RNA sequence: UCGUUGUUUUUUUCUG
């Protein structure tokens, strides 16, 4: 490579928020009962807001 | 109707009633109560 | 034998 490149080792430390507990979709689902909307939360395939 | 104020369920078969269902219910009673006083002593207090 | 339903209420610590 025509120019140089800093190298070494270096302290990295991974993070709670991994992808799958992120990722969601939504076609269709439960709604609430009092407005007959979609419910809230992803872990009730919530729908977005 | 009870949509505007549908039965809450806190656990499964235990359904609870909706703060609007509770309000209406003691606005029957205290309506019955006061059609009740003047059948009786209703001394101007308890009436007011 | 298709059908087939799953709580609210607050508070909290977080993410951009």
């Amino acid at each position: 490579l025509m120019a140089q490149v800093f190298f070494g080792p270096t302290y990295y430390q991974r993070l709670r928020h991994m992808v799958d507990d992120k990722i969601h979709a939504r076609a269709r689902g439960p709604v609430q009962v009092l407005t007959r909307q979609p419910v809230e939360g992803r872990s009730r395939d919530g729908g977005l807001r | 109707p009870p949509q505007v104020r549908p039965s809450i369920a806190m656990d499964e078969t235990t359904q609870g009633q909706d703060d609007l269902t509770h309000k209406l219910s003691d606005i029957l009673k205290a309506n019955i109560n006061v059609q009740k006083l003047e059948m009786d002593g209703s001394p101007q207090h308890i009436i007011n």
